[PDB]
């Protein structure tokens, strides 16, 4: 929900480029999820959208201005909340990381017919 | 502590707000053909975005113990080969 | 030759994409949209720790 910090300093006393590189992971993940589920879903824009380009673009704007109003409330309820500097925007991204493991499962590999 | 919190939070994030805020508003334009579009167009996408990350998060919670044991498991193997 | 490699293709994308798409597409396919979009959601509550990546390796 909101209002992070009234949850988070009751959460941070039981146990900004920073506070930034979270936040431009959201944008790399809420932006990618924009476009990978558009086209699966883009086989059904021509039966509801009555055959109008317009009407495609009009979802377009809206399905994009309703994210920067929460984007830029995300960012001001982001700010204000306070993390650790423990991690990484290569660490979270799934392909640097899937890429590590295809290196690390293939020298399992050629080790494994060793 | 701070990998499962961030984890937490976001997933909190969109579940309790921004994923019904999506489902309320297509629960009434059902009558309008077009009105269809922007708030399951919307639904779809909150919900996918906590389907992948659901399937992100976890992925380097599970990452950071698979190759974690495969790094495991890459030792006692190289004690068995250099052990060979 | 490096069997692992082809191995890891069989289990990891043939077998386990494979059959993950192909219930999301033709269940999604069945429909109208509450009654798919609700029935997985439960799916997900009791299929856990079953594509945890550590224990199919």
């Amino acid at each position: 929900p909101w209002e992070f910090r009234k949850v988070i300093q009751a959460e941070y006393r039981e146990r900004k480029i920073m506070i930034g590189s979270i936040l431009r992971l959201l944008e790399t993940n809420t932006v990618s999820a924009l476009d990978s589920v558009f086209e699966k879903y883009e086989k059904e824009m021509n039966q509801m959208t009555h055959g109008d380009n317009n009407e495609v673009k009009r979802i377009y704007s809206k399905k994009e201005r309703l994210l920067e109003i929460i984007l830029t409330k995300i960012k001001k309820k982001l700010r204000q909340a306070k993390f650790p500097s423990r991690i990484s925007e290569r660490d979270l991204d799934i392909e640097y990381i899937y890429s590590k493991r295809q290196f690390i499962q293939n020298r399992y590999s050629q080790e494994l017919q060793n | 502590t701070t990998i499962d919190v961030l984890s937490s939070l976001f997933i909190n994030l969109f579940e309790n707000d921004l994923i019904p805020q999506a489902l309320k508003d297509f629960n009434k334009s059902d009558d309008d053909q077009f009105r269809k579009l922007l708030y399951k167009l919307d639904l779809r996408l909150f919900q996918t975005i906590s389907d992948q990350m659901t399937r992100d998060l976890k992925d380097i919670l599970d990452i950071n113990v698979s190759n974690n044991e495969l790094c495991y498991q890459l030792k006692q193997v190289l004690a068995r080969k250099e052990d060979l | 030759t490096d069997t692992y490699n082809s191995i890891s293709n069989f289990i990891e994308n043939e077998l386990t994409a494979l059959l993950s798409s192909d219930d999301y597409l033709m269940d999604d396919l069945a429909g109208p949209n509450e009654v798919c979009r609700l029935l997985k959601a439960q799916v997900i509550e009791k299929r856990k720790d079953a594509m945890s990546r550590g224990k199919q390796d």
